């Protein structure tokens, strides 16, 4: 279900030339902004990093 | 009053593995055979 | 500038329309305030000391 | 003063913005005094309170409700009005556009109702977001309550027909009421509603009083002195009213309330009390249809 909500928009027409890091090199492409109450259930059984 | 008016594009790499063999260079033909012996 | 799969066939010919496609600003307001008691009217400015 | 903002709303035609660049210094009403307010507080179309078109009551009440404001300089991007009803007394001196009559040196003008003048007049439409501001006339007191009376009084004749009420000489000049062509049937349908409500008001309690005072006085001192300063003039009209009319107090006394909850209802409705003045300085102390005002705060 996440997987394809993942992907179900385009990218935009954007190189922003400052990137967010993942301490590796790997840059960041998407927020997923949600609630408090959703985040706890969601990341224990759906795993994690 | 601004810019980002910018896309960019190519395609190539695959698009000669599925092609799985190529000629280039066809004159002005009439008639191409290829005969089969087994 | 959209690609072109341009067609085999007497279908008819492909035309890039490399449009420029335009969007609108909206205006927003953001507005706080902060209040001020009927003293440190005078003090603040060296009035009442 | 406080000056207060308005927004303008998205993309506009240049009549749009021509039609906002005819209306510097008119008279604007708005509901709420928050600092930044947008055009869907304004128009027409925000005047809407039982889901169809307010008539000239349905104005009147918001008239009487809401909040006057007054556009000092137009902008794009915003509306800077100082408002009137801000502000100590005969400070923020402001400008008004004036409408047929005079506006003289005094008068303490009053906002009113559109269709007691031109309706489609004044009635400026922005054709690109399609809202309608429909701005209120600056009556003086004198005239404005004069006004206010008669076409009511000629929705009595419209009402169930058989002088000619609509001369009202100015000091100067002869006002034409009259807009015959297309507004005057427009008119006593617009004014409904309100001709029931001033006669309703005199039905109701003419009939309520009449049984009344005869059940009153003998249910002392406001007895003999019902007629003392009424000698001839109640007995008079018991004489004259009661014959040609017809003739129960737990009803009477429940509809007592009620009628005088209604008549409460009309005084502020009704009389269009003053809110601004015009008391100028270094005029010509007359002003004309068309040109600026320095328009004081408070009567």
């Amino acid at each position: 279900w996440l997987v394809d909500l993942t992907t179900a928009t385009q990218p935009s027409v954007a190189v922003p030339r400052l990137t967010h890091a993942d301490t590796r090199g790997r840059p960041v492409d998407g927020v997923l902004v949600t609630t408090a109450a959703i985040k706890q259930r969601l990341l224990q059984s759906f795993l994690k990093v | 009053c601004n810019t980002l008016s910018l896309v960019r594009f190519l395609e190539l790499g695959l698009s000669v593995a599925c092609v799985c063999t190529k000629f280039p260079e066809l004159a002005y033909m009439n008639e191409g055979r290829v005969q089969f012996e087994v | 500038h959209q690609p072109l799969i341009a067609r085999d066939g007497p279908h008819p010919v492909e035309q890039p329309v490399h449009n420029y496609m335009t969007k609108v600003i909206d205006r927003r307001a953001l507005n706080a305030a902060f209040s001020l008691a009927t003293e440190a009217i005078a003090l603040l400015t060296g009035e009442a000391l | 003063c406080f000056e207060a903002d308005i927004a303008i709303p998205s993309g506009i035609s240049r009549p749009d913005a021509a039609a906002l660049q005819r209306c510097e210094g008119r008279v604007v009403f708005l509901p709420t005094i928050r600092r930044q307010l947008a055009l869907a507080d304004v128009a027409h179309e925000s005047f809407v309170s039982g889901g169809v078109s307010p008539d000239t009551l349905g104005l009147l009440l918001a008239y009487r409700r809401r909040f006057p404001a007054v556009i000092t300089r137009v902008l794009p991007t915003r509306i800077v009005a100082c408002p009137v009803d801000l502000g100590l007394t005969h400070a923020g001196t402001v400008n008004l556009r004036n409408t047929s009559p005079v506006d003289l040196c005094n008068g303490d003008p009053v906002s009113l109702v559109p269709p007691v003048f031109e309706g489609q007049a004044t009635d400026v439409r922005l054709e690109s977001l399609d809202l309608t501001l429909r701005f209120p006339v600056p009556l003086p007191t004198p005239l404005a309550r004069e006004i206010v009376a008669r076409l009511v009084a000629r929705g009595i004749r419209d009402l169930n027909p058989d002088p000619d009420l609509n001369v009202l000489y100015y000091n100067g000049a002869r006002l034409s009421l009259v807009a015959d062509v297309q507004q005057l049937a427009s008119v006593n349908t617009e004014l409904r509603s309100l001709v029931l409500n001033m006669v309703y008001s005199i039905t109701e309690g003419t009939t309520l009083i009449l049984t009344l005072i005869p059940r009153l006085l003998a249910l002392g001192y406001v007895n003999a002195l019902l007629q003392m300063q009424s000698v001839t003039r109640e007995a008079a009209q018991l004489i004259h009213p009661e014959a040609p009319m017809l003739m129960r107090r737990l009803p009477l006394y429940e509809a007592l309330v009620a009628w005088l909850a209604h008549a409460g209802q009309l005084g502020d409705i009704l009389a269009l009390a003053p809110a601004v003045r015009v008391c100028t300085f270094d005029g010509a102390a007359v002003v004309q249809s068309g040109d600026m005002a320095p328009v004081i705060r408070y009567p």
